[PDB]
RNA sequence: ACGGACCAAGGAGUCUAGCAAAUGUGCAAGUGUAUAUGAUUCUUUAAACAUUUUAUACGCAUAAUUAAUGUAAUAUGUCCAUUGUAGAUUUGUGGUGCCCCACUUUGCAUACAAUACCGGUAAGCAA
RNA sequence: CCUAUUAGCUGGUUAUUUUCGAAAGAUCUCUCAGGAUCGCUGGAGUUGAUUAAUAUAAUUUUACCAGGUAGAGAUAAUGAUUAGAGGACAGGGCCUUGACCUAUUCUCAAACUCCCAAUAGGUAAAAAGGGCGAAAUAACUCAAUUUGUAUUUCACUCAUAUUAAAUAAAAUAACUCCAAGUGGGCCAUUUUUGGUAAGCAGAACUGGCGAUGAGGGAUGCUCCUAACGCUUGGAUAAGGUGCCUAAAUAUUCGCUCAUGAGAUCCCAUAAAAGGUGUUGGUUCAUAUGAACUAGCCCUGAAAAUGGAUGGCGCUAAAGCGGA
RNA sequence: AUCCGACUGUUUAAUUAAAACAUAGCAUUGUGAAAAGCCACAACUGGUAUUAACACAAUGUGAUUUCUGCCCAGUGCUUUGAAUGUCAACUUGAUGAAAUUCAAUCAAGCGCAGGUAAACGGCGGGAGUAACUAUGACUCUCUUAAGGUAGCCAAAUGCCUC
RNA sequence: GCAGAUGUCCAAAGACAAGCUCAAAGAGAACAGAAAUCUCUUGUAGACUAAAAGGGGAAAAGCUUGUUUGAUUUCUAUUUUCAGAACAAGUAGAAAACGUGAAAGCGUGGCCUAUCGAUCCUUUAUAUUUGCAAAAUGACGUAAAUUACUUACUACUGUGCAUAUAGAGGUGUCUGAAAAGUUACCACAGGGAUAACUGGCUUGUGGCUGCCAAGCGCUCCUAGCGACGUAGCUUUUUGAU
RNA sequence: GGGUAAUUGGCGCAGUUGGUUAGCGCGCGGGUCUCAUAAUCCCGAGGUCGUGAGUUCGAUCCUCACAUUACCCA
RNA sequence: GACUCGUUCAUACUACAGUGGAUACACCAGAUCCCAUCAGAACUCUGAAGUUAAGCACUGUAAGGCUUGGCUAGUACUGAGGUGGGAGACCGCUCGGGAACACCAGGUGAUGAGUCAG
């Protein structure tokens, strides 16, 4: 899977028209030590009882999705699109 | 394992007969329908699109919505008790005006000029239909040269 | 160890035991998902025949009390 | 295939909490006198009787909807009580025997639909 | 002592008559000896019909629709497959052979098809409707303030007492509520998969057994007749009429003799191959030969306690095929 | 005459008295002390210990005779350390209004570099070839950390096997 | 039971329009021959269309060109499996903004039938929509007024956290627990719903008995045998259930 | 998922020191003399894990491999 | 006598032959301009010297195919009943339904709306 790094769509924020894209890749981002449940879990597993929430092991995928992340280039805000999973995918590469 | 995917069991039932392929005729394009009419269902392999599903091949039913290109119809289905109504969204290649309903206009229409005429001369006419019955006697003349006498065969 | 995994024995007596039903044929249907910007004209015409109607109603409750 | 040598006595779907459906009873936009207090109540009575000398204890119901700040059911032209199809009962004529028919009058309950309005969300416009 | 700990698993569970009456399928499940949920059952209550009507129907008739199974085909396509015939790349030196082509020829298919049944399915057969003519509403549609299309009114008119084809102890109907038990099945005729087969394993449509007794099959959960309040008479079904055992040693035609006869659904075993036993029939040969055919009988035909047309027995049948 | 155990000794009270256990002999390991080795205790304190390497503690094998081969790649145990990667709390800085956020620093352990088999254990295939056949001293070739040595055998250890 | 396939692949192999016609065969042309390039004649698809198999397709759904990003944002009536519950995969439509084409039209991924995932938690996006329990934080902003606790106006107001709505991170035992062995020292509740004997149905395998006649028997089918085939019996083998 | 190191010629290694941006031993081909071997001296070729900079480089996020230690609520 | 737009979608298709030219449909004469190629072959644009040679229309052929009827044949199969026959494998009877190849014969079209010419 090859995609272009530039699309001309419809925009859906603060200008109902068809515009100028910009695209890349959506990354999952790092969980933050002060959310609300991972405090709640930090406080669990302190004392005197050992594991206390569950741990998985049978992993059976071995791919994900490839979420797009789209951007006007009028108005700067973005939104998301996704796609079919796959096993390589390149962003702006040669034609065929 | 099973395998009960959309289209399965239509290796006959979805093909073009013999000498008879090909998408359909310009004239296909010009029937006209209305709400309430009576149609027919029947698959047409050579458009994918609008495709009814395999168990709705050759049943007749009632017109509830009609769109650009498109047709609702109103079909009847037993499921294990007791007979469910189907809303069935199907595309304009695969509708047929029904025909089962023809002999009862033909015969409103008929009898409408014989009732008008009973009525003008003040008779009394019985127009339901009549199951066949018994028959007459009759007086059949054949000469004797005619008849043919036949006996069981001998075998070989 | 092994046993019975399929069989329809049986299940159409029971079926019939409580007949066939049928749908129960109403006369009105709602319109609900159907062909928009034909009902939506269908309501402004049956909105004019109920302001004439009501208005000869009124009218005649005028006069008859004169 | 298992239990049973014989006889007499004993021997197993109950009680409490909490919810619902059905049915009987009382009152009804309300209903239930809580804990207490009162009395010429006091063998029975640990029962029964009473309620503080334009009248704010509390529960359930009388209004919904939204995470939420909150907002909240035709609308003042008429105390009137949205619209249609079928339909119980009533009103006026005729037909065959108070009953059933053909018109006429009214239109419960309910079934199928339409419309208006209230809370949330989209869309359009926005001090 | 906590403690009468817990058990999806064994055992038990106490008076009468009367009325209705099942499931052993299906979806999900750390699910396969369990459970929830739908189906099948009981009770309660309204709305209807009581007008030989309408609603209605495991049934027909009339009109119309969809199909690729039994059969068929191989020269029509695909894939298999035997043999000659007739024609214009190799073969030693204008002929082997197999080729290539053109008409034929013997034989085939769950996963082949030019064609194509019998059974089995689906829609329709008139009044809350149909037909016809005028108007009124619309922000829809159209080149159209009439182009059309829905709706709303008004006028006219469509069999009915025989009921828009037949038949109907068709309203014993329709709907809502609250709940029980069940979720190991098996068997028979017909179709049918695996297996050499099986009183084996797995499916389909009906009817049964389970949950059910009475007459018959000697005997027997499933075969035949037939389903059940207490009686008195009458006349039968399925099967029987020599004795056991109620009723014919009945009548009227043929066949059979067995030094291991035979005696009827399920059902309780028998074959290939032979006979100069006897009874009928069909052909070829100067009233004699030959070939063939099919009825009863006989040979093929060997197991363990003493035994089984149910027993006795039965041959001018009390055996087999008819009336 | 063969097999097992060297011998006297011990054992499953009530189905096994033995080839099983112990034993003398042999070998290996830890420890120089009240801040040590091995073990007990909740704590405070104890056992060996009225002891001191000819000692105390932890294991294998099992009289005498004759012997005790090769392998440190795997898993254990063990030795060296600021040249060295990773690896906590604490501490120290930077920023910020502050909570946070970020960065640095010689703990032990692993990694890096060595020892050790009377530690757990382990210890190969295919072809050709000698004047009748047969065999293969000899040769070629895959291949391991090392390729079963001295001995012994159809053995209480060999399927085929009577 | 039988013969097989799936956990992928594609900025084009998605969209639209135009022009064109494929496999193969025969006969001809310098090197050139069985196979190189070129001309003609026949050609109903014998080619091709991502991948199993089935269906479809000839001025096209195949080949080549030109322009593109409808593989886009929001909602409904519904089909399949079915309890007529969720996912999932489809069909018919409506409100926006676009592409292609002269135009009618066509386009909400792949010519159709497979190619996939709850609660809780985390993560990034959107909003003139909200909260953090007695209050304030843009800002004393604008206009007045004074002798200050003066007055009237304002969509847009600290860090951090929570919450609504939309995608994503995964459960293949795929309606979705965080999980290694041994018992020849053994325990309990049960099961003939289920194995290790006899008995019962079957008789493949084991054992015994037949029919036909190529041939063996110097010569001679049948004294004694009997190839290639073919019909049975038994329950002193072993299987199957 | 975190931290560190390294990837350059036929092999093995230096350059990471921006106004010079590429080097050496084994190699490879020709003379030198080597009782038939030998220290041998001149040369010719041989390239930076991949895409973009307030720039003249080896300076940036990421991405593919390799090694070590350590981490784990869908 | 001809033409344009359609319906049926082979009685309309295929091979080989014979006949025809008022108008009309074609073949045809050219490349400046719109346009198009390796190539004015095709496509596109401008014409009016020549011809029925071909397209096209109408006919023929013990033509192939297609199409309708007869026959194959009450044959092959099959719904219901049977205390029917037979060791079986299989096969009749009662009440019902009913094919297909092959072979023989006849045919080779019909039609809607509008227009031109003598
Ligand atoms: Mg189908
Ligand atoms: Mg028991
Ligand atoms: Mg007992
Ligand atoms: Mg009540
Ligand atoms: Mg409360
Ligand atoms: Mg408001
Ligand atoms: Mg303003
Ligand atoms: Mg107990
Ligand atoms: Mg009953
Ligand atoms: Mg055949
Ligand atoms: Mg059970
Ligand atoms: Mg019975
Ligand atoms: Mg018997
Ligand atoms: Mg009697
Ligand atoms: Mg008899
Ligand atoms: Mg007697
Ligand atoms: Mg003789
Ligand atoms: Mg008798
Ligand atoms: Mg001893
Ligand atoms: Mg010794
Ligand atoms: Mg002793
Ligand atoms: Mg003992
Ligand atoms: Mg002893
Ligand atoms: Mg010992
Ligand atoms: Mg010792
Ligand atoms: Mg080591
Ligand atoms: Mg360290
Ligand atoms: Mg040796
Ligand atoms: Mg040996
Ligand atoms: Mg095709
Ligand atoms: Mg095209
Ligand atoms: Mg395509
Ligand atoms: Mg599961
Ligand atoms: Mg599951
Ligand atoms: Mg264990
Ligand atoms: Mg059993
Ligand atoms: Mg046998
Ligand atoms: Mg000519
Ligand atoms: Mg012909
Ligand atoms: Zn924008």
């Amino acid at each position: 899977v090859n995609v272009p790094k530039t699309r001309k769509t419809y925009c859906s924020n603060k200008c109902k028209k068809h515009t100028m894209h910009k695209v890349s890749q959506y990354k999952k981002g790092k969980e933050r030590l002060s959310s609300l449940g991972r405090r709640r879990y930090d406080m669990k597993q302190k004392g005197f009882g050992g594991q206390t929430k569950p741990v998985f092991k049978k992993k059976a995928k071995t791919t994900k999705k490839i979420v797009l992340k789209l951007e006007c280039t009028k108005c700067k805000k973005k939104r998301f699109q996704t796609m079919k999973r796959c096993k390589t995918f390149e962003m702006g590469a040669d034609k065929k | 394992g099973k395998s009960r995917g959309k289209r399965s069991g239509t290796r006959y039932k979805f093909s073009k007969k013999f000498r008879k392929h090909g998408e359909c005729t310009a004239n296909k394009y010009l029937e006209k329908l209305n709400y309430g009419d009576y149609v027919d269902i029947v698959c047409d392999s050579t458009q994918q699109k609008g495709m009814p599903f395999n168990y709705y091949h050759g049943k007749t039913g009632k017109i509830f919505h009609i769109t650009k290109r498109g047709v609702g119809v109103l079909v009847n289905k037993r499921v294990k008790h007791r007979i469910e109504q189907k809303k069935v969204c199907v595309r304009i290649e695969h509708v047929r005006k029904s025909r089962c309903n023809e002999d009862f206009l033909l015969r409103k229409i008929k009898n409408a000029e014989l009732i008008k005429e009973a009525k003008l001369k003040n008779e009394h006419i019985n127009i339901k239909r009549k199951t066949e019955g018994p028959k007459p006697a009759a007086m059949i003349k054949v000469p004797p040269s005619k008849i043919i006498t036949i006996e069981p065969l001998p075998f070989y | 160890a092994k046993s019975k995994n399929h069989t329809n024995h049986n299940q159409n007596r029971k079926a019939h035991k409580n007949g066939i039903k049928k749908p129960k044929k109403h006369k009105f249907m709602s319109r609900k998902g159907l062909d928009p910007n034909f009902f939506r004209n269908q309501k402004y015409c049956l909105k004019g025949i109920q302001k004439k109607k009501k208005e000869l109603k009124l009218k005649a409750k005028q006069e008859k009390n004169n």
